[PDB]
RNA sequence: AGGUAGCUCAGUCGGUAUGAGCGUCCGCCUGAAAAGCGGAAGGUCGGCGGUUCGAUCCCGCCCCUG
């Protein structure tokens, strides 16, 4: 509604739950917090269990007046999924950013749809699977050219968050 | 054998009307109208016989083959109409 | 968004699915239709399977300028559930209307949360369970006074849609 | 000059469409995927009419693109 991009980062800030609290940034400026309230605060206050809360400073959110000029490519897309094993405490947004940074301009969309733990993966690890949609602006993208962008995305995730391609 | 085809049409038109399932009718088709069917073997044997016996023997084969086709086509459309109608009933919901 | 009340009624109207089509009424005036499209229309048109659609005539929806003046009762509420067996083709909205008509002014909220079929109920039947919230405007409602309103709601459902209290 | 399976195309000279890749759907594989292999379903052969016992094939007209 404010037409601004926002990142959420792990944080500890009462009265929020230290493990379920996000600090909200616009750029590198903090604008507030969100998540579930601390169970001890909830208990002492007589609040419902699991109560959640959010507070942002609107005056810290700069007013944006964007004038988009999108260019829509009509050429067919290539759909590919990638499954990456990282340490369990690696935030999923950091893995996606690394994939996006390696995929390049051919990457049109990336969506996380699976977060898996278990003995197949190993202790202290987790597996993340992303749906990737590649598309060229001026040609019908080939399956190979898309796989090259996918390989570069996997290489980028490996270097930045230590992601291991699942086998 | 011409005019002996009337026993193959009767054997097909009664086996077609007896099928009450698309899977049953699919097997009845290849048995009485497929590439290995007797009615198909009568059509394949129309280029080896002499030319003078080709204009009349084929008219009895084409009449016996088209009679079995109509019985199959009308039975295929009927069984597919009942299947499609049953899906609409089974997919009914309370829209309120 | 139009600030109007709407009822949905079973209907058959192409290109909608005859069993998944609702005609939309504002009062007794028809204003359009909604639901899933006919599978034969979808097939012949090359549309995605299960495509749904809605079309309303905005000019048939009268502009409303309501001035609400709600009166909020602070007195405690009584929560009770009722489970009613009706014929499978009795619309759930008709059962709720009959319950509401018998409950009277003490009924603050009614919500359907279960639709059950099975051998426990019997063939051609279905069981519906509603959550009822009763509340008095000037006193703390008693459990008995709420049950009297519930009994009257059950009696009303019995007379209007043949609902049988489940046992 | 062509129109042929949902798509892209090979091909059939009047009495059996036979097909290849993609796609789709299955099976192996994965906890589930993608990618892989593997199997399979899948065709009044552009429309209306001649001709013929019989037309994807020959004849007339028309629709479609280079």
């Amino acid at each position: 509604a404010s037409r601004v991009d926002v990142t959420l980062r792990p944080a500890q800030y009462l009265p929020w739950h230290p493990g379920r609290c996000a600090q909200v940034f616009v750029g590198e400026s903090s604008v507030g917090h969100a998540g579930q309230l601390h169970p001890a605060v909830i208990e002492r206050s007589g609040l419902p269990k699991g109560t959640c809360a959010v507070e942002l400073n609107l005056d810290a959110i700069p007013c944006s007046a964007p004038l988009p000029a999108p260019r829509v490519s009509p050429y067919p897309a290539v759909f590919q999924d990638v499954s990456l094993v990282v340490a369990a405490d690696i935030p999923a947004q950091a893995v996606a950013d690394a994939v996006r940074a390696g995929a390049g301009d051919l990457l049109e969309d990336i969506a996380l749809f699976d977060v898996f733990t278990g003995p197949q993966i190993g202790e202290h690890r987790k597996s993340l699977t992303f749906a990737l949609r590649f598309r060229a602006p001026d040609r019908t993208l080939t399956e190979d050219d898309a796989s090259a962008a996918r390989d570069a995305a996997v290489q980028s995730a490996a270097e930045r968050v230590g992601a291991v391609l699942r086998g | 054998s011409p005019e002996a085809l009337t026993t193959a049409v009767d054997a097909a038109q009664q086996a077609i009307a007896l099928a009450d399932t698309l899977d049953v009718l699919a097997r009845v088709k290849t048995e009485h109208l497929g590439d290995r069917s007797p009615l198909a073997l009568a059509r394949q044997a129309l280029a080896v016989l002499p030319k003078e016996q080709r204009a009349e023997a084929g008219k009895r084969v084409n009449a016996a083959r088209n009679a079995a086709q109509r019985s199959y086509d009308e039975r295929l459309a009927t069984l597919r109409a009942e299947r499609d109608a049953a899906v609409l009933v089974a997919e009914g919901i309370d829209v309120t």
